[PDB]
């Protein structure tokens, strides 16, 4: 009659790329 | 007959360039104490004299200690330890003058090795560091509780890179399959000042949890070809052979 | 008197680490944690761990 | 040969510094004891005589006693240690007069080397003290129980400080996640008076505690960047290198 | 210190391996998997495994 | 008869051939005692002077140490070891001059030995992977869980491989019955990337498995005849034989 909960699954929309920015370890 | 190179402050200290090809004359005068220093971490196995009541021996670890106690010591001595086997012609300094109280070695051949495999590293680390010849791919989404968002992500096409701010604390992530399951992936950790995290996967892929708050990442661009490890190393500078032989 | 407090973490520091592995007790097993946060010394002047 | 240097005060007390390149001239005089101290915490392996029934040796830790005990003693002492070898060309004087009542050494390498460290410890307490490179945030507002306030309250993008005043029992500090749950950060204690309680993290939120009153701090100028830890410590200007090695 | 964090593996390294063998628990037996990841040392520059 | 030739350095130091169809001549002065060097790892059985008291002989591992005690010194050695045996001609010298202060082997029985071995070896290599005479089949065909599909598949009439790229986890295969029942084969992982799978069964049906995706690969031209193996190893041109005789 119970189960062991899921942990909390991430909504999926707001959708933004990582990098706003060149990371600089890339020499750039 | 090496004959040993008089220390400058003094005749009495003298240095010798070992070879094991050439046998070191040893000048001994009627009742000084001879010290005879060996490198470290030399192991004695046993010595010979040319005459046991001659020479007064003692000897503890890397120092022996050599003394003429019988009138008219023309002898040699052969000591042999775990490595090299050092070999001497004593001569009994008849007027004592010329005393000689220590002999120290110089070792070409320990110079030699350790400065070639010294150049080893050096090749290792320069080759390690200097990843040229290696593309980053950028193009990453992401979803979900914003806060514990990496500041970048990219990928070298071998690994993943996730970087947080200094004030960002460093989250856990877990490596997605295609039908939901998270898994395990093992973690190393790089950069300045701890702020680089890097999965040793690349996978379409990835999420990132903290507390009761989670994140995912997407790879736009997972490219499943990616290049052969033919090397076993991190770089494609390194190869990695078989030592164990047997 | 604590020898050098600038390389010494004294008992109470309480480190913050997030729990990698999901844990189920009904086998006797092993667990695995990552620090977060850097933890400095009882001083608080040098990142130790 | 190093003759040593007579003391101003008498001749019979002398003074020789260290070299591993010479020897010590040891003039004894019969029925005098000659008097040696090796240097703190050294640590002695062996010892060797030219005669050894010329000279009596007495060594308790790093203290050494010889005294001519056979007519016409004229040999070597070599006395070896973990951390240098010693050298004394053992020669007794027949005239009973100026004698060596006892031998100190100086040592240039741990003598500098003591020197050195200090310099280096008193470089790094004006490095901490100095505290340059400082940014100072204060946008901080509070809510709840004014009761335990802090009367001051900054950080500086590394650490957060908190200030209480004299007559105010020191709160607990928490920090406060994205979802509103307490947790435990490091603090110490600093200030001239132990006023100021700083805590090892930079968070928009805090909680401050002390028995069933509450109260909140809001920071406003949150830096989600901060600065970067390039160098481990808890200023700029010191670094943490591993000694370790190995 | 760790000797030589190039070529060395330390408690908590996760490896992942799938499982070859249908476990049935009934009567004491072996497992056979294979590893399906490229496991890296410490230093994470060096395939061992 | 063999007599040494000495280093350039010191006449002293003389190296030799070892040869079992000829004994090492052996020029000893009195007042020296002479270093016999063994081959590494060498086991040394028992050794028989002329005279036992005319040489003393002091061994520990691969050193032997001699020396004369009487005049006219002039006997035989015949030292056994596991591998050899040495043989010597200790002839004693009554001037005195020229001495004998070590002796070292240089081996051709065991390098040559070894040459050969080497080469037997790399004949049995170069024929494994030469590999003429194979023809492939490459009619290979798949339905299912695609995303953890091989990039490549083909069967060399006996073994069938499969090639996964480098970013993809390595699945476990299972062989599939005709009537839809499946059992563990074994598999070997081979190429220069462990990228290329091999099972040791050609079949016209195979299942591919990982977590909960499935892909059943599907033989196109399962050829039941196959190529017999005769020489009962995988080449066509190395043999196994039965060393054990009996």
């Amino acid at each position: 009659c119970a189960s062991a909960p899921k942990p909390k699954q991430p909504s999926d929309f707001n959708r933004e790329p990582v990098n706003k920015t060149v990371p600089v370890e890339i020499q750039r | 007959l090496d004959v040993p190179s008089s220390s400058r402050y003094d005749h009495r200290i003298r240095y010798v360039t070992y070879n094991p090809a050439d046998v070191v004359q040893v000048d001994t005068v009627l009742g000084v104490a001879t010290h005879i220093m060996l490198e470290e971490g030399e192991q004695y196995l046993t010595h010979a004299f040319g005459d046991s009541e001659a020479y007064a021996f003692a000897r503890k670890g890397r120092h022996i200690f050599i003394k003429p106690q019988a009138e008219l010591a023309n002898t040699n001595l052969i000591v042999v330890t775990d490595r090299r086997s050092y070999k001497f012609r004593l001569q009994m300094r008849n007027d004592r003058n010329g005393a000689m109280y220590e002999l120290a070695f110089r070792y070409p051949d320990t110079q030699a090795r350790q400065t070639r495999e010294a150049n080893a590293r050096a090749a290792v680390e320069a080759a390690f560091e200097q990843r040229v010849g290696a593309y980053y791919n950028l193009k990453y989404m992401m979803s979900g509780d914003k806060d514990i968002a990496p500041v970048n992500a990219w990928d070298d096409g071998r690994f993943t890179y996730f970087k947080f701010s200094a004030n960002a604390d460093l989250p856990s992530i877990y490596f997605v399959d295609a039908e939901g399951n998270e898994s395990l992936v093992p973690r190393t950790t790089v950069g300045s000042s701890n702020n680089i995290i890097a999965v040793h996967k690349v996978n379409p892929k990835w999420m990132i949890r903290l507390g009761n708050r989670a994140l995912a990442i997407f790879n736009e661009a997972y490219d499943p070809n990616g290049v052969p490890n033919d090397t076993g190393t991190a770089s494609p500078a390194v190869r990695r052979v078989n030592k164990g032989g047997n | 008197r604590l020898g050098n407090r600038d390389m010494l973490i004294t008992q109470g520091t309480q480190l913050d680490c997030v729990l990698e592995t999901r844990l189920v007790t009904t086998q006797p097993g092993m667990t695995t944690c990552h620090l977060t946060r850097d933890v400095y010394s009882t001083s608080g002047r040098v990142v130790l761990l």
